[PDB]
C-alpha cells in the first residue's frame, strides 16, 4: 500500500484532487455580482411535492448584507458556514462595523486544507472538505462576489458557477454576464444555464434567489418576485 | 521526543470471537516456572523455583518472592520484567491504601486494582497484555486467603492451585495430597512435593525458595531453613 | 428605578430614553457626542458609567442573539436578549461592572419588557431604568402614565417629564434621545435637547 | 482622575480641537517617569500614514506599549479589511486597550484624530474605558475639562461670537494653538521645557515645538 | 501538649513520651501511644499540635516505604530529613510539627530532629514538641554526652518524667520506645507518674428523670 | 440568608405558599408584576429566595434539570429524588468561587403523603416536613403553625390563620407589603388566592 | 505502517452493524447460562457457577454474582476479564446515582452510562468491547420490578425474562412457553430459572456449586440485595427437580 | 460523618459503655446556629450498619461529605467480604478531611461501633481535624467535647445494662442542650448492637 | 488521542463512505413515518420486536430530546437496534437543547436541532480517527410560534422540512401511498393524524400493535409515548377504513 497524503508524478495531492470532483457532485449554484448588486441563484431540484420548499436551503447567510451559496456536498459545507457566523458579529464586537465579503473568505480558506491523515491533531482536519462557496453580497467597499474553492485559492470573480455545470456553465456565464448587464439581466442569464444540470424546467418553487443590493439588507426573494423572472426568461 | 504512540486493531475480536492476544499471553505462563500457593487455614504458603538455569545469581535479596506489604505477598510464574512492573505499581497501590485506612490492602481488592492495568494492556492498541499469572495472599481480617490472577485481567479463586509447567498435573497431586482440615506444617511440607511433581528432579535450596504468609507477615526463609525441608520430601 | 437606559412599556411602542453623557457626572470630557448605539433594530440603548463594561456586555448580547435570528430566520425575544447578557455578565464579573441596558421586543404571549443591570438583576415593572438619576423620575412618571399609552400620546408624556426635570436636574451638556420602537423595528422621534424642552412645554 | 499610584506617571495634558478636516492635537514635550523631565524629545506622536496621527500620553511604559500595538494593527487591518487605516483603526484599538488599563486603573489617554478611509473627520476620545465619540471639542488627562471649554466657546460658538462668528478655518486653528499653550503653563504646574503641537491634516503633517510661556 | 524525646546513645535509639494527645492544650484522648510504631525498622516520635504530625509522618511512611522496598538498604535518618523537609515546603509551611525520625541504617544509629521549618537540622541529642529549645536545653544537662546504653536509658526516662511533673499537660503512662530497624519493642508503662482516681460511684438514673417511648427494631 | 418572607402551610386539601414581589435595588422595586414562583415543571414548583439577583440565577439552571428528569426517566421524576438532586446542586454551588446561600422551596407530588412540601433551610439542608416559613418571618410563622397546627386544614381556615399574620405584617413586621402574590396550589393545577 | 496494521474493524459495513459487536456477539453465546425472571414481589437472578473444585476459598461472594449498588445486582455471560473490570465501573456509576437522587437507580439509567463507552471502543478507537452481556436487576420507584439487558455496544433492552450465553435459543423459547409476560410470582419464579439452567447444563441434577441464585426483594419500602446461600439453592433444585419427575408420567 | 465546624448546625452525641452494647444520644434537631426550627433529619451514617460514624454541626457539609465517602465505602464493602472496621473508618475520615483546602472540613467525630458482626465494642472521639485514638473507655464528642468525656467517664457504675443505659444517656443530652444553644428540643437515642439496631425515642423539653 | 487510524478518507465519487454505507442501512429496513399536523405532529418506529416475553413501558426507541423537541430513528442491520449509536447522538442532542433554551428565551426549534445534527456528523467526520453515526432521525417539534414540524435528517446531515415522510423499507414506497392519505382533513384533525402515522406503517408489513410504538407531542407540552393497548384499538380501526375508502 502507499498513503493518500503522498504527493503524485503529476505534482499534486491525491484528497484534493478528490475533494474537487466532490464539488462537481452536487447541485449548481450562480453567483453573479452585478454593480446594481449581488444575486445568488440555486437549483432546489425537488422530486415530492410533500417537501415544504421553504425549508430546502442552500443560501444560508454568512451576514446580515452578505449572502452564500455553497455547491457539492450540503452537509459538508454547513460546518464552514458555522464557523463564519461566529466570525462576522465576533468582527462587529472588535472594528465595531461589520465583515467584508474578502475578510471572512480569506479566514475560511486557511482551514481548508491542514489534512495529516495520521499523526494529526483530533482538533485538525483528516481530510479536506469537497465543498466550493460562492460568497456572494455588498458590503462597506461596494458588491463583491468572492469565490471559494475547497484547494483553498480564493479569488474574485464576477459571474462564478459551481456544481455539476461547473466548467460549462464558467464558460457560458462569461459569454452572456459582463459588467454591460443589468442586475434582473443576470438572473435571466443563470436560468438558462441552469436547466440542463436541472431534471425539468425552471419553476419559482424549483428555484431560490436571494439579492442584496445597496442600501439594503439581504432580502429572500417571495413567491410573486420568483413568479416574475420565470415569465420571461 | 516527538511521538502520538500507535493504536491499532490486532486487538480487536477476531472472527472466532474470542480475543487473539489472551491466548498468546496464557501460552506465555505455561512456559514459565511452577507455582504452588495453598491456603492452609492456618496461614498461607507459597512455593517457586529460586534458580533461572545458571546458579552464578547472587539472589540473597534478588527474589522471586517479594513482600509487597506487611502481609501480603506476590510470587509468580512467567515473564520476569512484567512481573517487575507489576511488583512496584502492586506496591503503589498498597501504599495508597495505608495512607487512607491504616490497615494494608487486601487480596480480594488489590486484584482488581491489578486486573485494570492487565485490562488497559489487552484492550487498548500499540500494547500487549502482561504474561504473568499472580499468586496472591495474605492472612487479614481473621482468615488466610489465596487468589489467582491470569494475564488476561481475570481472578479466580482457589484454595489450592499449581501454575506453570504442568499447572494441571500440580491442580491434581494437590487433590490427591493435601485435603481440608490438615495444618499449617502440612501445607508446607505438600507444595514442595508439588513443584516435585511439576518440574520433577534435584533440588538445592538455591534452587527452591519458599516463603510464609501470617498476620505476622509474608518472610522469604533463609537458605539454611528451606535445606532442613528439602530432606523430608521424597 | 435610575437612569442610563430607560423604558416603559405599552401595547403600541416602549419608550426609549436615554442620555448623551461623557465620562462620570461630574464632567464631561467632549460636548458632541451621542453615546447612543444601535446594536440590532430590535430597540436602543447605551449607558455611561464604567463605559468599557456597558460596551463589552451588549456587545456580546448582540453577537449572539444577531447569529441567531439573522441565520435561523426567527425572530429573538425579549426574554432571549435578557438571557444572553444575564449568563455573560456573571462570568465576566470581577473585571469591573455597570451594564444598565434595556431589553424591549414583541413576543408570543404579547409585549414583554425586561430590565437589565450589571448586579444580575432582571426585571418587569411599570417603569424601570437602570443607570442613576431616573431612580428620582419613576416616582412622578408612574402617575402620569397608562398601562397602554398611544405613541403620540406618547411623545407628549416624554415632554412634560423632561421639561420639569431639567429645572430639578443640575447635570449639563446632555440631550434627551427619544426613540419608540414599534417592536423589531426602531425608529427615532426627535433628539431634542433638555434646555430646549424646559421652554417648550 | 486618579492620582499615579497603579502605573508610573509622566504628567503631560492633552487638548484637541477639531475643524473639519483639520485637527490640532498637542501635548507637551516631555518624556517623565520620574518628577524630572528626561529628555524634551518624545514619540508620543505616532504617525501611521499621513491620513492618521495617534497621540499616547502620560505614564511612558504606557505610551509606547500601544503606540507600537496601533502600528501593528493597521498593517493587519490594511491587509484583511482592504481599507487603509484611518478611523477604522482607531474604533478597534481603543477596545483591547480599556479592557487591558482600566481593571489596574488608565493612565493614558489615546487619541486617534484622523480621517476615515473613505472620508470624513473623525476626532475620537477614550475616557480611558472604552468609549469612542466624534467630537469637535476634547479635553484629555487629569484636566479633562480645563482644555475642553475653550474648544466648546471658541470652536462651537456656544454664546460665543468673538473667536468667530461662524466656525473656525485652517488659519484660524493654528493661530489659536500657540495661544492655548501660553496659557496652560499658568494653571498646570506639572510640566518643563517645552509644548509640542502637531496639526494632523490628510494632506500635510505639522509638528511646530512651543517653547513653555 | 506533648512531650517527646529520642535519643542516639551507646546502643541504639530510645523514644520517651509521655501519653496524652491533645487537640491544643485540652485532651481529645487520654488513650493510645503519641509515639507511633510504622513499619518495622522506623519508629517516630510526634510533638507540637497533633493534627500536624500524625498525618506527616504518615504520608512520609508511603514514600518511605517504596524507597525501602525498591534500593533494598537500610533507611538513612539523613534520608528521612530530606522527605520530610520537601512535604512540608509542598504544603506551604501551614501547621506546626516537631518531628523525631529516627531510624538504624548499616553504620550507627541515626537520630534527626525535624522542626516544622523545612530544615536540613542536624543534632546531637534532641527533644522535641513544646518549645524546640527548651526541650533540646535538658540533653545537655543531664547526659555528659555519652554514657553505657543501660544507664542512658534510665536518664532519658529520668529527664522526661521530670517534664511530665513541670507540665501538667502530659497525662497517663510514659512510654518508651527501644527502636532497633526490624525490633520495635512498646513498653506501656516506663513510669506510670499520674493516673485518675476510680469512677466507682454512678450518677446514673431510673427512668422518671427522662423516658423512652420507643425500642423497636427497623427494617 | 433569612430576611425574606416566604409561608407554606402544607395540607393535603391544598398548599398555600406566598411570597412579596418587591426586588428592591435602590430605593425602587425592579420586578413588582414578576412573579416569585418559578415553574421547574407543570406540577413542580421552586421557589428562590436570597438576594434579588441570586434568586433568577439558581432558577434558571433548576428549570433545565427538572425538565431532563422527565425526558430521562418517562414519567414525572420522584419528589424525594429531586428534592435530594435540588440540595446536591446548591451545595456544589456553594463550592463555586461566588459563594451562593439560596433558600429553596420545594413543592412535588410524592407517592405519599398526599400534595407535599419539602423544606429547605438556608443551612443548605433538605429535610421532610409540615409547617414551614422561609426568610426572618419563617419564625414567626411557624410558631402561628405550631399553636392551632392542622395538616388536612380546609381553605376557609387556611384564611384565617393568614388575615391574623397580615395585620401583623402591616404594623409589626418591617415588611408592611401591600404587594403580594398569594396563590393556594392542588395537585393539578395554580390557582389564585385572595390577597390583604 | 500504523493503518496496514489497524485491520480496519472500526469501520461501518453497508449492511449496517459493526464486525466488533458482532464477533463480541459470539463470545457471549460460548460462556455459559444467565437468566433473569421478573415476578410480582421480587426479581430473580440465574447464573452459571463455573468455578467447581473440592479445593475453593470463596474470597469473592461469588465470581458471577454481583451486587453493584445496595439496591441492585447482576449477573453475568461473557468472559471473566472483561467482567471484572466493568463491574468495579458499574458500581461507582450506581452508587453515585445513589447518592445525588437517593432512590434506586433504574435499571435502564444504569446500562446507559456504560453504553457510550462500549460505543466509543467499537466505532473508533480499535479498542475491543468488552466481552460480557450483563441481565441487570432491580425494583426502581418508577416502574415496580424491572430487568435489563446490555449488549457489546450498549444496546438495551427492557425484558420480562431473558437469557443470554449457551444455549440461549433453548433457554428463552422454553421460558417463552411456561411462562409468558409475568404470570408467576417469587417462590416459582426460582423454581424455573434452575430448570432452565438444568436443561442447558452438562449436569442434569445440578448442586449449588453449578448454580448460583440471587434474589433482589422488595421488603418494607426498602431493596434488599441478597446473594443466596447454598443451602437455599438446594432446597429450590429438588422442588424443580421432583416437577420433571412427575412431566414424565 | 463530617462536617464544618462545630456547633454552626448544632449536633452533640454522648456514649456510655455497656458490656453488650454502646448507646449514644444526639438530639435530633436541625438548623444553623441558634435556630433548630426543623427536626427531622439525620447526621449519623451507617458504614456496615452495625457500626456508624457520626460528625456533628453544619448540615451542608454533613450530606456532602458523607454521601461522598459512602462511594468509596460501598465499594470496598462488596469487594472484600469482610466489610471494613471501625479502625478502618476513622483512619478514613482523618485522611479525607485534611485532603480538602476549600470550606475545610473539621468535623468532631463520635464513632459509635462493635466491629465488624463481631460482638467486641468501642466507642471513640476524633478532635476537631481528627487524627485517630484508639480506645475502649467512653467517648463525649462536640464543640465541648472534653465536658461531655468528664461526664460520661463520671457517670457509669462500671458497665451499667443497655436498658439502663438508655435513661442515663437520654439525661445526659438533657442537661448539655441547656449548656449550649446551639441545639436543644428532640431527642433520639441509638442503642447500636452487634446484630440489631434499636432505636428509642427519648423524652425531650 | 493516539488513535488516528483512517476510517473514513475521501472519494474521487466525491462522498464520504460512512455516510454511505449508513443510508443503505435505512434504505434496508427500520421504518419510521412521520406526518405533521396542524396542532400536533406524530412520529411512529415500527419494530421493537415483541416476541410476546419482552417489556413494552420502558423500552424507548422514540427519545425525548426535549420536552417540544423528539425524535425518532432508525438504521438497521443484522445488529437491529444501534440504539447504542443512537443514545449517544440522544444524550449530547438532550443537554443542547436544554442549553439553547437556558441562553435564549424563545424555546429551541427544530431548525436549531437539525443544524446540530449536520455538525455533529461532520465533527466526526473532520477528527481523526473517528466515523459518523449510521442514524438517520425525525426530528419533531414546535418553534417560538407553536407551529407544529417534521424535519427529516439523512446520515450525511442535511435536512429537509416534510410535511409527511416515510422512510425504511422503501422509503418511496410507503410515502406514495401515504400521499393520498395527507389531505387537508387529515392534517387538521388531530386525531386523524394519529392514524396517518400507523397507517402508513401498515403498508410494509400488516398488524402488531406491540411491535408498532408512537409518541405525540400537543403544543409545547411534554412527550407523551402512547400505551401499546392505544395502538391495537387503533390498528383494527385502520383496516376496516382501508375497505371503506376502496
Amino acid at each position: 500500500d502507499r498513503g493518500v497524503n503522498t504527493f503524485s508524478p503529476e505534482g499534486r495531492l491525491f484528497q484534493v484532487e478528490y475533494a474537487i470532483e466532490g464539488h462537481k457532485l452536487g447541485s449548481t449554484a450562480i453567483g453573479i455580482q452585478t454593480s446594481e448588486g449581488v444575486c445568488l441563484a440555486v437549483e432546489k431540484r425537488i422530486t415530492s411535492p410533500l417537501m415544504e420548499p421553504s425549508s430546502i436551503e442552500k443560501i444560508v447567510e454568512i451576514d446580515a448584507h452578505i449572502g452564500c451559496a455553497m455547491s457539492g456536498l450540503i452537509a459538508d459545507a454547513k460546518t464552514l458556514i458555522d464557523k463564519a457566523r461566529v466570525e462576522t458579529q465576533n468582527h462587529w464586537f472588535t472594528y465595531n462595523e461589520t465583515m467584508t465579503v474578502e475578510s471572512v473568505t480569506q479566514a475560511v480558506s486557511n482551514l481548508a486544507l491542514q489534512f495529516g491523515e495520521e499523526d494529526a491533531d483530533p482538533g485538525a482536519m483528516s481530510r479536506p472538505f469537497g465543498v466550493a462557496l460562492l460568497f456572494g453580497g455588498v458590503d462597506e467597499k461596494g458588491p463583491q462576489l468572492f469565490h471559494m474553492d475547497p484547494s483553498g485559492t480564493f479569488v474574485q470573480c464576477d459571474a462564478r458557477a459551481i456544481g455539476s455545470a461547473s466548467e460549462g456553465a464558467q464558460s457560458s456565464l462569461q459569454e452572456v454576464y459582463h459588467k454591460s448587464t443589468t442586475l434582473k439581466e443576470a438572473i435571466k442569464s443563470s436560468l438558462i444555464i441552469l436547466k440542463q444540470v436541472m431534471e425539468e424546467k425552471l419553476n419559482a418553487t424549483n428555484i431560490e434567489l436571494a439579492t442584496v443590493q445597496p442600501g439594503q439588507n439581504f432580502h429572500m426573494f417571495t413567491k410573486e418576485e420568483l413568479e416574475e423572472v420565470i415569465k420571461d426568461i | 521526543m516527538a511521538e502520538r504512540g500507535y493504536s491499532f486493531s490486532l486487538t480487536t475480536f477476531s472472527p472466532s470471537g474470542k480475543l487473539v492476544q489472551i491466548e498468546y499471553a496464557l501460552a506465555a505462563v505455561a512456559g514459565g516456572a511452577p507455582s504452588v500457593g495453598i491456603k492452609a487455614a492456618n496461614g498461607v504458603v507459597l512455593a517457586t523455583e529460586k534458580k533461572q538455569k545458571s546458579i552464578l545469581y547472587d539472589e540473597r535479596s534478588v527474589h522471586k518472592v517479594e513482600p509487597i506489604t506487611k502481609h501480603i505477598g506476590l510470587v509468580y510464574s512467567g515473564m520476569g520484567p512484567d512481573y517487575r512492573v507489576l511488583v512496584h505499581r502492586a506496591r503503589k497501590l498498597a501504599q495508597q491504601y495505608y495512607l487512607v485506612y491504616q490497615e494494608p490492602i487486601p487480596t480480594a481488592q488489590l486484584v482488581q486494582r491489578v486486573a485494570s492495568v492487565m485490562q488497559e494492556y489487552t484492550q487498548s492498541g500499540g500494547v500487549r497484555p502482561f504474561g504473568v499469572s499472580l499468586l496472591i495472599c495474605g492472612w487479614n481480617e481473621g482468615r488466610p486467603y489465596l487468589f489467582q490472577s491470569d494475564p488476561s485481567g481475570a481472578y479466580f479463586a482457589w484454595k489450592a492451585t499449581a501454575m506453570g509447567k504442568n499447572y494441571v498435573n500440580g491442580k491434581t497431586f494437590l487433590e490427591k495430597r493435601y485435603n481440608e482440615d490438615l495444618e499449617l506444617e502440612d501445607a508446607i511440607h505438600t507444595a514442595i512435593l508439588t513443584l516435585k511433581e511439576s518440574f520433577e528432579g534435584q533440588m538445592t535450596e538455591d534452587n527452591i525458595e519458599v516463603g510464609i504468609c501470617n498476620e505476622a507477615g509474608f518472610r522469604r526463609l533463609t537458605p539454611t531453613e528451606v535445606r532442613d525441608y528439602l530432606a523430608a520430601i521424597a | 428605578t435610575t437612569t442610563l437606559a430607560f423604558k416603559f412599556q405599552h401595547g403600541v411602542i416602549v419608550a426609549a430614553d436615554s442620555r448623551a453623557t461623557a465620562g462620570p457626572y461630574i464632567a464631561s470630557q467632549t460636548v458632541k457626542k451621542v453615546i447612543e448605539i444601535n446594536p440590532y433594530l430590535l430597540g436602543t440603548m447605551a449607558g455611561g458609567a464604567a463605559d468599557c463594561s456597558f460596551w463589552e456586555r451588549l456587545l456580546a448580547r448582540q453577537c449572539r442573539i444577531y447569529e441567531l435570528r439573522n441565520k435561523e430566520r426567527i425572530s429573538v425575544a425579549a426574554a432571549s436578549k435578557l438571557l444572553a447578557n444575564m449568563v455573560y455578565q456573571y462570568k465576566g464579573m470581577g473585571l469591573s461592572m455597570g451594564t444598565m441596558i434595556c431589553g424591549w421586543d414583541k413576543r408570543g404571549p404579547g409585549l414583554y419588557y425586561v430590565d437589565s443591570e450589571g448586579n444580575r438583576i432582571s426585571g418587569t415593572a411599570f417603569s424601570v431604568g437602570s443607570g442613576s438619576v431616573y431612580a428620582f423620575g419613576v416616582m412622578d412618571r408612574g402617575y402620569s402614565y397608562d398601562l397602554q399609552v398611544e405613541e403620540a400620546y406618547d411623545l407628549a408624556r416624554r415632554a412634560i417629564y423632561q421639561a420639569t426635570y431639567r429645572d430639578a436636574y443640575s447635570g449639563g451638556a446632555v440631550n434627551l434621545y427619544h426613540v419608540r420602537e414599534d417592536g423589531w423595528i426602531r425608529v427615532s422621534s426627535d433628539n431634542v435637547a433638555d434646555l430646549h424642552d424646559k421652554y417648550t412645554s | 482622575r486618579f492620582s499615579p499610584y497603579a502605573f508610573n506617571g509622566g504628567t503631560v495634558l492633552a487638548i484637541a480641537g477639531e475643524d473639519f478636516s483639520i485637527v490640532a492635537s498637542d501635548t507637551r514635550l516631555s518624556e517623565g517617569f520620574s518628577i524630572h523631565t528626561r529628555d524634551s524629545p518624545k514619540c508620543y506622536k505616532l504617525t501611521d500614514k499621513t491620513v492618521i496621527g495617534c497621540s499616547g500620553f502620560h505614564g511612558d511604559c504606557l505610551t509606547l506599549t500601544k503606540i507600537i500595538e496601533a502600528r501593528l494593527k493597521m498593517y493587519k487591518h490594511s491587509n484583511n479589511k482592504a481599507m487603509t487605516t484611518g478611523a477604522i483603526a482607531a474604533m478597534l484599538s481603543t477596545i483591547l486597550y480599556s479592557r487591558r488599563f482600566f481593571p489596574y486603573y488608565v493612565y493614558n489617554i489615546i487619541e486617534g484624530l484622523d480621517e476615515e478611509g473613505k472620508g470624513a473627520v473623525y476626532s475620537f476620545d477614550p475616557v480611558g474605558s472604552y468609549q469612542r465619540d466624534s467630537f469637535k471639542a476634547g479635553g484629555s488627562a487629569s484636566a479633562m475639562l480645563q482644555p475642553l471649554l475653550d474648544n466648546q466657546v471658541g470652536f462651537k460658538n456656544m454664546q460665543n461670537v468673538e473667536h468667530v462668528p461662524l466656525t473656525l478655518d485652517r488659519a484660524m486653528r493654528l493661530v489659536k494653538d500657540v495661544f492655548i499653550s501660553a496659557a496652560e503653563r499658568d494653571v498646570y504646574t506639572g510640566d518643563a521645557l517645552r509644548i509640542c503641537i502637531v496639526t494632523k491634516e490628510g494632506i500635510r503633517e505639522e509638528t511646530v515645538p512651543l517653547r513653555k510661556d | 501538649t506533648t512531650i517527646a524525646g529520642v535519643v542516639y546513645k551507646d546502643g541504639i535509639v530510645l523514644g520517651a513520651d509521655t501519653r496524652a494527645t491533645e487537640g491544643m492544650v485540652v485532651a481529645d484522648k487520654n488513650c493510645s501511644k503519641i509515639h507511633f510504631i510504622s513499619p518495622n525498622i522506623y519508629c517516630c516520635g510526634a510533638g507540637t499540635a497533633a493534627d500536624t504530625d500524625m498525618t506527616t509522618q504518615l504520608i512520609s511512611s508511603n514514600l518511605e516505604l517504596h524507597s525501602l522496598t525498591t534500593g533494598r538498604l537500610p533507611r538513612v535518618v539523613t534520608a528521612n530529613r530530606m522527605l520530610k523537609q520537601m512535604l512540608f515546603r509542598y504544603q506551604g509551611y501551614i501547621g506546626a510539627a516537631l518531628v523525631l525520625g529516627g531510624v538504624d541504617v548499616t553504620g550507627p544509629h541515626l537520630y534527626s530532629i525535624y522542626p516544622h521549618g523545612s530544615t536540613d537540622k542536624l543534632p546531637y541529642v534532641t527533644m522535641g514538641s513544646g518549645s524546640l529549645a527548651a526541650m533540646a536545653v535538658f540533653e545537655d544537662k543531664f547526659r555528659p554526652d555519652m554514657e553505657e546504653e543501660e544507664a542512658k536509658k534510665l536518664v532519658s526516662e529520668a529527664i522526661a518524667a521530670g517534664i511530665f511533673n513541670d507540665l501538667g499537660s502530659g497525662s497517663n503512662i510514659d512510654l518508651c520506645v527501644i527502636s532497633k530497624s526490624k525490633l520495635d519493642f512498646l513498653r506501656p508503662y516506663s513510669v506510670p507518674n499520674k493516673k485518675g482516681t476510680r469512677f466507682g460511684r454512678y450518677r446514673c438514673e431510673k427512668g422518671t428523670t427522662a423516658v423512652l417511648t420507643e425500642k423497636v427494631t427497623p427494617l | 440568608m433569612e430576611y425574606l418572607i416566604g409561608i407554606q402551610g402544607p395540607d393535603y386539601v391544598l398548599v398555600a405558599s406566598d411570597r412579596v414581589a418587591a426586588s428592591n435595588i435602590v430605593q425602587m422595586k425592579d420586578d413588582h408584576d414578576k412573579m416569585f414562583k418559578m415553574s421547574e415543571k407543570i406540577l413542580l414548583l421552586c421557589v428562590g429566595e436570597a438576594g434579588d439577583t441570586v434568586q433568577f440565577a439558581e432558577y434558571i439552571q433548576k428549570n433545565v434539570q427538572l425538565y431532563k428528569m422527565r425526558n430521562g426517566y418517562e414519567l414525572s421524576p420522584t419528589a424525594a429524588a429531586n428534592f435530594t438532586r435540588r440540595n446536591l446542586a446548591d451545595c456544589l454551588r456553594s463550592r463555586t468561587p461566588y459563594h451562593v446561600n439560596l433558600l429553596l422551596a420545594g413543592y412535588d407530588e410524592h407517592e405519599g403523603p398526599a400534595l407535599y412540601y419539602m423544606d429547605y433551610l438556608a443551612a443548605l439542608a433538605k429535610a421532610p416536613f409540615a409547617a414551614h416559613g422561609y426568610g426572618a418571618f419563617l419564625t414567626l410563622s411557624i410558631l402561628d403553625r405550631y399553636y392551632t397546627p392542622t395538616i388536612s386544614r380546609e381553605r376557609a381556615v387556611e384564611l384565617l390563620r393568614k388575615c391574623l399574620e397580615e395585620l401583623q405584617k402591616r404594623f409589626i413586621l418591617n415588611l408592611p407589603t401591600f404587594s403580594v402574590r398569594v396563590i393556594d396550589k392542588d395537585g393539578i393545577h395554580n390557582l389564585e388566592n385572595i390577597t390583604f | 505502517m500504523s493503518r496496514r496494521y489497524d485491520s480496519r474493524t472500526t469501520i461501518f459495513s453497508p449492511e449496517g452493524r459493526l464486525y466488533q459487536v458482532e464477533y463480541a456477539m459470539e463470545a457471549i453465546g460460548h460462556a455459559g447460562t444467565c437468566l433473569g425472571i421478573l415476578a410480582n414481589d421480587g426479581v430473580l437472578l440465574a447464573a452459571e457457577r463455573r468455578n467447581i473444585h473440592k479445593l475453593l476459598d470463596e474470597v469473592f461472594f461469588s465470581e458471577k454474582i454481583y451486587k453493584l449498588n445496595e439496591d441492585m445486582a447482576c449477573s453475568v455471560a461473557g468472559i471473566t476479564s472483561d467482567a471484572n473490570v466493568l463491574t468495579n465501573e458499574l458500581r461507582l456509576i450506581a452508587q453515585r446515582y445513589l447518592l445525588q437522587y437517593q432512590e434506586p437507580i433504574p435499571c435502564e439509567q444504569l446500562v446507559t452510562a456504560l453504553c457510550d463507552i462500549k460505543q466509543a471502543y467499537t466505532q473508533f478507537g480499535g479498542k475491543r468491547p468488552f466481552g460480557v452481556s450483563l441481565l441487570y436487576i432491580g425494583w426502581d420507584k418508577h416502574y415496580g420490578f424491572q430487568l435489563y439487558q446490555s449488549d457489546p455496544s450498549g444496546n438495551y433492552g427492557g425484558w420480562k425474562a431473558t437469557c443470554i450465553g449457551n444455549n440461549s435459543a433453548a433457554a428463552v423459547s422454553m421460558l417463552k412457553q411456561d411462562y409468558k409476560e409475568g404470570e408467576m410470582t417469587l417462590k416459582s419464579a426460582l423454581a424455573l430459572a434452575v430448570k432452565v439452567l438444568n436443561k442447558t447444563m452438562d449436569v442434569s441434577k445440578l448442586s449449588a456449586e453449578k448454580v448460583e441464585i440471587a434474589t433482589l426483594t422488595r421488603e418494607n419500602g426498602k431493596t434488599v440485595i441478597r446473594v443466596l446461600k447454598q443451602k437455599e439453592v438446594e432446597q429450590l433444585i429438588k422442588k424443580h427437580e421432583e416437577e420433571e419427575a412427575k412431566a414424565e408420567r | 460523618m463530617s462536617v464544618m465546624s462545630y456547633n454552626g448546625g448544632a449536633v452533640m452525641a454522648m456514649k456510655g459503655k455497656n458490656c453488650v452494647a454502646i448507646a449514644a444520644d444526639r438530639r435530633f434537631g436541625i438548623q444553623a446556629q441558634m435556630v433548630t426550627t426543623d427536626f427531622q433529619k439525620i447526621f449519623p451514617m451507617g458504614d456496615r450498619l452495625y457500626i456508624g460514624l457520626a460528625g456533628l454541626a453544619t448540615d451542608v457539609q454533613t450530606v456532602a461529605q458523607r454521601l461522598k465517602f459512602r462511594l468509596n465505602l460501598y465499594e470496598l464493602k462488596e469487594g472484600r467480604q469482610i466489610k471494613p472496621y471501625t479502625l478502618m473508618s476513622m483512619v478514613a475520615n482523618l485522611l479525607y478531611e485534611k485532603r480538602f483546602g476549600p470550606y475545610y472540613t473539621e468535623p468532631v467525630i463520635a464513632g459509635l461501633d462493635p466491629k465488624t458482626f463481631k460482638p467486641f465494642i468501642c466507642s471513640l472521639d476524633l478532635i476537631g481535624c481528627p487524627m485517630v485514638t484508639d480506645d475502649f473507655v467512653v467517648s463525649g464528642t462536640c464543640s465541648e467535647q472534653m465536658y461531655g468525656m468528664c461526664e460520661s467517664l463520671w457517670e457509669p457504675n462500671m458497665d451499667p445494662e443497655h436498658l439502663f443505659e438508655t435513661i442515663s444517656q437520654a439525661m445526659l443530652n438533657a442537661v448539655d442542650r441547656d449548656a449550649v444553644s446551639g441545639m436543644g428540643v428532640i431527642v433520639h437515642i441509638i442503642e447500636k448492637d452487634k446484630i440489631t439496631t434499636r432505636t428509642l425515642k427519648a423524652r425531650m423539653d | 488521542m493516539s488513535y488516528d487510524r483512517a476510517i473514513t478518507v475521501f472519494s474521487p465519487d466525491g462522498h464520504l463512505f460512512q455516510v454511505e454505507y449508513a443510508q443503505e442501512a435505512v434504505k434496508k429496513g427500520s421504518t419510521a413515518v412521520g406526518v405533521r399536523g396542524r396542532d400536533i405532529v406524530v412520529l411512529g418506529v415500527e419494530k421493537k420486536s415483541v416476541a410476546k416475553l419482552q417489556d413494552e413501558r420502558t423500552v424507548r426507541k422514540i427519545c425525548a430530546l426535549d420536552d417540544n423537541v423528539c425524535m425518532a430513528f432508525a438504521v438497521v442491520a443484522s445488529v437491529s437496534g444501534l440504539t447504542a449509536d443512537a443514545r449517544i447522538v440522544i444524550n449530547r442532542a438532550r443537554v443542547e437543547c436544554q442549553s439553547h433554551r437556558l441562553t435564549v428565551g424563545d424555546p429551541v426549534t427544530v431548525e436549531y436541532i437539525t443544524r446540530y445534527i449536520a455538525s455533529l456528523k461532520q465533527r466526526y467526520t473532520q477528527s481523526n480517527g473517528r466515523r459518523p453515526f449510521g442514524i438517520s432521525a425525525l426530528i419533531v417539534g414546535f418553534d417560538f410560534d407553536g407551529t407544529p414540524r417534521l424535519y427529516q435528517t439523512d446520515p450525511s446531515g442535511t435536512y429537509h422540512a416534510w410535511k409527511a415522510n416515510a422512510i425504511g423499507r422503501g422509503a418511496k414506497s410507503v410515502r406514495e401511498f401515504l400521499e393520498k392519505n395527507y389531505t387537508d382533513d387529515a392534517i387538521e384533525t388531530d386525531d386523524l393524524t394519529i392514524k396517518l402515522v400507523i397507517k402508513a406503517l401498515l403498508e410494509v408489513v400488516q398488524s402488531g400493535g406491540k411491535n408498532i410504538e408512537l409518541a405525540v407531542m400537543r403544543r409545547d407540552q411534554p412527550l407523551k409515548i402512547l400505551s401499546p393497548e392505544e395502538i391495537e384499538k387503533y390498528v383494527a380501526e385502520i383496516e376496516k377504513e382501508k375497505e371503506e375508502n376502496e
